DNA sequence: GTTCTTAGTATATA
DNA sequence: TATATACTAAGAACTTCTGACTGTTC
């Protein structure tokens, strides 16, 4: 997939003044565009960015005219984002003293897209305009503009100082015109395409999520020996690790090729050096001694397999397996290979039967040849959009461990007295992060942890920024929004003072 | 027990003419049975607990050597870490030709005295220096009365055996086989810790397993703190680990010597030698290059001091199976660090169990690690089958995935089935029932790798080529369910594949 | 090899080596001299030995390689 | 779900 | 201080 | 763009002089 980005900011006069209690739309949307360029910089996505800082005191645009396409400075055309562009935006921008139309800039960016998005392969186009709606605009080309946006496949969004839920009549009629235009583009849902500037901060503050496409792995779901079904494996969860990762470079020269991580193999006697990649044969420890195994004998005596071999070993009760024992690296999602409906309905029969009879399947698994086989739970899942089945590694016997762990109900030496018990009751009721809402028993899960970005990547991108935007400078601390993000929502902490206080007088806390 | 200590098992077989050639029939032989048992258990212990100690010592023989130069005692291989050099020594005796070798090298089997025999085994345990966790002696005999002739020998036998019982050493016999004379109340009810002619206790010593174990051990002790002031001591333990094959060691081809890898890094422009301070980390973004300290590339992870951060609590239905991320772990208090914290741990566990509610936490296993979100879902203990620990009581560690893990699925529409197919699938899924047990299966790869390891170690004719329950038993599925595959075909299958 | 193992088989399976029966070197030792190897002395070999079959460069087989004897 | 500008 | 135990960080194949 | 193996990198669970004893002697 591909996308084209053309941001449009105004550098007029009105945004140079605002209420002293709130930052001006100039600097507000300025921080917004800065950190948006940050987003599409860190993400390695092939999105190409262009900038139009219209409302200029001059006019530097390919469509310059006396009154047609006037007061526009195209910052740079539709190419890849890069740091120096961000720095120049942070610096080169200047407060203005003029006022200019935005439909002008909209058509200018339209022409840029029509002039470049066909010269290079593209799939979807986006136009974004930031302004304060203090312009003098005529509704002449709006029909034609929206027509081209439909034909050129460009989505228009507007971002405005006011909130939908104190502006000039100029701004008010501009807002009505904006509503008309957006509805004239998509429909009634055009209301959602109206955006303020504070909510832009709220919805944008986090760094870009690391989206990760999976692989269409189709497999033959085998049950018995005569009921093969084409099955498509997709994914639900994987411990995500960074994709760009640390290149080792020499100081004061900063070239990668100037370093060799060559490995040399020696002998313990007189430091004799062994020839690197043919005199060593891999051994193994069998008690005291070492057995000269090798690589060729490895490939000859290694265990073999037929291949995909996703074959059902059998069916079992839900409680027959447990949460604890789930031994997977990753959790698959088991869906039908598309375009074969009969397979899908057969799988649906499977899933629903397992669901109502709370039965669970156990299937031999293997991603492919030369890979270790795998046995684990095949759990079925139901969603109103679609039924689901998921596979997880469950342990082999050597992988399971056993421990005594002397029990606790022998607490004649610990003695949880009733005062402590009802104290802990007061706690676990009072710090209850989740509490029922809307009478639908959707508890107060304002800590889903499923929508929350991984702070590791947040800190990594923040570091790369802070030491990219600057030359050598010391690192900053954790941005407070990250900490507020990681910490529980405040009200839970507020409710917690009294119960923890009653804890501190009821237990020993030796050093 | 003390972890650095190790298990020690000594082997001791009646070498008299009694069972050397008992062979009432021609299908077994007690010496060919005892040596088989020793070989099997010892090869299993090779892979299982290679750190432990074994020894084999025969009594009643005619040749002599031991620590004290006594009569009719032979220490075949002393107490030491197990190894192939002794697999072969034991294997040298397996066979009718092998028993001929054994008899004409050590003896037909002379007179003996188990008093002196226990003497010898006691000295063997005393000799070795490593601390011992458990100490067990296995006899191999069927002369259920060692001597009804000299009562003084037998009195000295009770005395010395009781001493060994009080020096920290256990003793055990499996009654192998005898025509009559298959009782334990005859002189042995006071020795070992109704009866028949063969021991079930020796059959399991042929179960021939290649598991491996690690004893009661923390992965990491971290101080769970309820808030900024209340802190309790928790030992993060591991209950499933996904064992990998033991890491191979590189050998010089031909000496079979260790090769002591010596990887390094140095310059290409000059023949210098870069030192760890002399290198910088780097990335490439936005067509511009980035530099940071090797120190800084780990400082970019400093997020919280080690420990556990409890925030609130959740209903166990909201914690979903659908979003497993990592192997779970276990939570159990460790009394050592914060005295009395076990009480608060127990209180939290009991009360959370009572109100059927989860506990959420931030987990920072060590320094330089970003935190994840973990659920302290309590676990009740179950012992019902034989009053032995099955599910340890405490808390899970159900790691909760971060947003960057969801892996947005390529949406496809759904098609309901008709209740006829699901009604027949009810019988389908019923028929293929089988109870699942946690230890039901083995890795074919790990097992086969270990097997090939013994095969190459002991110069066998051909490896064991173990067949393992991982492969399905196809005839069973074709038979016990019937031909209902064609029923579901004629229900929901058009001609195309 | 005095006796086979599967590694024998491995190096049998890895014909990059020529795998020799023990008595011939004893023969060579009892000859006080290297007796040039004749496949009566072997179990299996890379083909280059077999192009040697003539005692020189022209065959691949046997039912052929015999010297006046009983 | 949020898309485009938000994604 | 020694050894260990992870991990995780890397690389390589279709 | 996957997963598999290797590696190496680190952390933790394993030592750290002093006290007491018995002789030996008178």
């Amino acid at each position: 997939n591909k996308a084209a980005v053309v941001l449009c900011m105004d550098v007029g006069f009105t945004m140079s003044n605002s209420i002293p209690g709130i930052e001006s739309p100039f600097e507000q949307a300025k921080k917004v565009i800065t950190m948006f360029v940050q987003r599409q910089v860190f993400a390695e996505n092939k999105d190409e960015i262009a900038l139009v800082l219209f409302g200029t005191d001059g006019t530097d645009n390919p469509l310059s005219g006396g009154d047609q396409y006037q007061n526009i400075t195209v910052h740079r055309h539709l190419m890849l984002p890069d740091f120096d562009l961000l720095e120049d935006i942070e610096s080169k921008i200047q407060p203005g003293s003029q006022q200019a139309d935005f439909l002008d800039a909209l058509i200018v960016s339209m022409d840029v897209i029509q002039h470049e998005t066909i010269g290079k392969k593209f799939e979807k186009r986006h136009i974004e305009i930031f302004t304060d709606l203090s312009s003098r605009f005529s509704k002449s080309q709006l029909d034609i503009i929206i027509h081209s946006l439909k034909k050129c496949d460009i989505s228009l969004q507007f971002f405005l100082p006011f909130s939908l839920g104190g502006i000039t009549e100029q701004q008010k009629e501009g807002l009505e015109i904006v509503k008309m235009v957006m509805i004239s583009l998509e429909g009634e849902d055009g209301l959602d395409e109206i955006y303020s500037f504070s909510e832009s901060l709220r919805k944008l503050c986090v760094f870009k999520k690391i989206e990760r496409h999976s692989i269409h792995w189709p497999c033959r779901l085998t049950i018995g020996s005569n009921l093969s079904i084409r099955i498509a494996a997709y994914k639900s969860i994987l411990q995500e690790r960074v994709k760009k990762t640390w290149t080792v470079v020499d100081a004061k020269t900063l070239k990668k090729e100037d370093i060799q991580k060559e490995t040399v193999y020696c002998l313990n006697d007189d430091d004799e050096t062994e020839v690197l990649k043919e005199d060593i044969i891999q051994g193994f420890r069998y008690g005291s001694d070492i057995v000269p195994f090798s690589k060729v004998d490895e490939e000859q005596m290694k265990y073999k397999s037929e291949g995909k071999c996703f074959s059902v070993l059998g069916f079992c009760k839900s409680s027959q397996v447990q949460r604890r024992f789930f031994m997977g690296n990753q959790v698959l999602k088991v869906f039908a290979a598309r375009d074969d409906e009969a397979a899908a309905v057969a799988l649906s029969s499977l899933i629903h039967a397992l669901d109502d009879l709370d039965m669970v399947a156990i299937v031999r698994y293997a991603y492919d040849k030369r890979a270790n086989p795998q046995v684990g739970v095949a759990f079925p899942h139901i969603k109103h959009n679609y039924e689901c089945l998921v596979y997880v590694q469950l342990p082999f016997m050597e992988d399971l461990r056993q421990y005594m762990f002397s029990s606790l109900k022998n607490s004649k030496k610990y003695a949880p007295t009733e005062a402590q018990l009802n104290a802990v009751d007061a706690l676990i009721d009072s710090m209850s992060l989740a509490k029922k809402d809307e009478k639908t028993d959707t508890l107060e899960d304002l800590f889903p942890t499923t929508k929350i970005p991984n702070p590791r990547f947040q800190r990594l991108f923040q570091c790369l920024l802070h030491r990219a935007l600057h030359p050598r400078e010391p690192l900053p601390p954790i941005q407070q929004h990250i900490w507020n993000m990681l910490n529980p929502p405040a009200e839970v902490t507020t409710k917690s003072q009294i119960p923890l206080s009653k804890i501190k007088t009821l237990f020993p806390l030796i050093e | 027990y003390k972890y650095s200590g190790r298990d020690s098992l000594i082997f001791l077989v009646d070498a008299s003419k009694a069972m050397f050639e008992s062979q009432s029939e021609d299908e077994l032989t007690p010496f060919d049975m005892s040596i088989q048992c020793i070989q099997s258990v010892y090869i299993s212990k090779i892979i299982s607990s290679d750190r432990d100690l074994l020894a084999v010592v025969f009594y009643g023989t005619e040749k002599d050597k031991n620590s004290v130069n006594f009569k009719n005692i032979y220490v075949l291989q002393e107490l030491d870490n197990p190894g192939a050099k002794r697999i072969l020594e034991l294997d040298q005796f397996k066979g009718q030709q092998g028993q001929k070798r054994f008899q004409d090298m050590m003896g037909h089997g002379s007179d003996y005295s188990l008093s002196e025999v226990l003497w010898v085994c006691a000295n063997l345990f005393s000799d070795v220096q490593f601390k011992m966790s458990h100490k067990r002696i296995m006899l191999f005999t069927n002369e259920d009365n060692p001597h009804g002739n000299d009562s003084a020998k037998a009195s000295r036998a009770r005395t010395k055996a009781g001493d060994l019982r009080d020096t920290g050493i256990f003793l055990d016999l499996m009654h192998l086989k005898k025509p009559g004379g298959f009782d334990i109340s005859l002189f042995y009810r006071d020795i070992i810790s109704v009866h028949f002619e063969e021991s079930s206790k020796l059959e399991d010593l042929l179960r021939k397993v290649r598991a491996k174990e690690t004893r009661k051990r923390a992965l990491s002790r971290l101080k769970l703190k309820l808030n900024k002031d209340i802190v309790i001591s928790v030992g993060i333990y591991n209950l499933v680990q996904k064992a990998l094959k033991p890491p191979p060691i590189k050998l010089y081809r031909e000496t079979n010597e260790p090769v002591k890898t010596k990887t390094r890094t140095f310059n290409t422009s000059t023949g210098g030698l870069l030192l760890p301070s002399d290198t910088k980390r780097s990335q490439i973004y936005g067509s511009r290059q980035i530099i940071l300290e090797k120190e800084e590339t780990e400082e970019l992870k400093r997020f919280d001091d080690p420990g556990l951060m409890l925030m609130g609590f959740k209903p166990l239905v909201l914690l979903k199976k659908h979003h497993y991320l990592r192997p779970s772990l276990f939570v159990y208090p460790e009394e050592s660090l914060v005295i009395g914290s076990s009480t608060l741990f127990s209180a939290l566990l009991i009360k959370c169990l009572e109100k059927e509610v989860a506990a959420l936490c931030r987990y920072t296993p060590r320094r330089n690690i970003p935190p994840y979100f973990v659920a302290l879902v309590p676990q009740e203990e179950e012992l019902d089958d034989q009053k032995i620990q099955v599910t340890p009581p405490g808390f899970q560690l159900v790691f909760l995935p971060f947003a960057d893990d969801k892996r947005k699925m390529p949406f496809t529409e759904k098609i309901m089935a008709t209740p006829e197919q699901v009604g027949k699938m009810k019988a389908i899924v019923e028929k293929l029932r089988f109870t699942y047990r946690s230890d039901s299966f083995e890795n074919p790869v790990l097992q086969q790798h270990f097997r090939n390891l013994e095969a190459l170690a002991l110069d066998l004719m051909e490896p064991e080529q173990a067949v393992d329950l991982t492969l399905p038993k196809v005839e069973a599925m074709n038979k016990r369910l019937g031909s209902l595959v064609d029923e579901f075909k004629e229900l929901v299958y058009p001609p195309d594949y | 090899a005095g006796s086979e193992n599967i590694r024998v088989k491995n190096i049998i399976l890895s014909n990059k080596h020529d795998v020799v029966k023990p008595a011939w070197l004893l023969e060579c030792f009892k000859t006080k001299s290297f007796v040039p190897w004749q496949p009566r002395f072997m179990i299996h070999m890379c083909p280059s030995t077999k192009e040697h079959f003539a005692r020189e460069y022209d065959c691949y087989g046997d039912s052929y390689f015999i010297d006046t004897d009983l | 779900k949020p898309r485009g500008l938000f994604s």
